[PDB]
């Protein structure tokens, strides 16, 4: 029976395998639910006669 | 409530006291829009003592 937890040594001097990162995930879904989470960006100035 | 969205409007007027519903005419202008997107069956109301 060993150990589960773990941890690692995250020394400066440590290669880039080892060099801790930051990733975040992004996940997208449509249960058919109105909601929307986007917007345009695209407005033209507006001219006359 | 349709189609997903809940909508509400809404008038207010100062009334003469003691009689009910008096006579008149006065439309109801949009208040509030929301796509919540839930049945609705049965409702209830709130008050404050
Ligand atoms: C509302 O009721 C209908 C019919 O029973 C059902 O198809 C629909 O998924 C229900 N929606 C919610 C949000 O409960």
């Amino acid at each position: 029976c060993y150990f589960p937890l773990q941890s690692y040594g995250f020394q400066p001097t440590n290669g880039v395998g080892y060099q801790p990162y930051r990733v975040v995930v992004l996940s997208f879904e449509l249960l058919h639910a109105p909601a929307t989470v986007c917007g345009p960006k695209k407005s033209t100035n507006l001219v006359k006669n | 409530n349709i189609d997903g969205y809940f909508k509400i409007y809404s008038k207010h007027t100062p009334i003469n006291l003691v009689r009910d519903l008096p006579q008149g005419f006065s439309a109801l202008e949009p208040l509030v829009d929301l796509p919540i997107g839930i049945n609705i069956t049965r409702f209830q109301t709130l008050l404050a003592l």
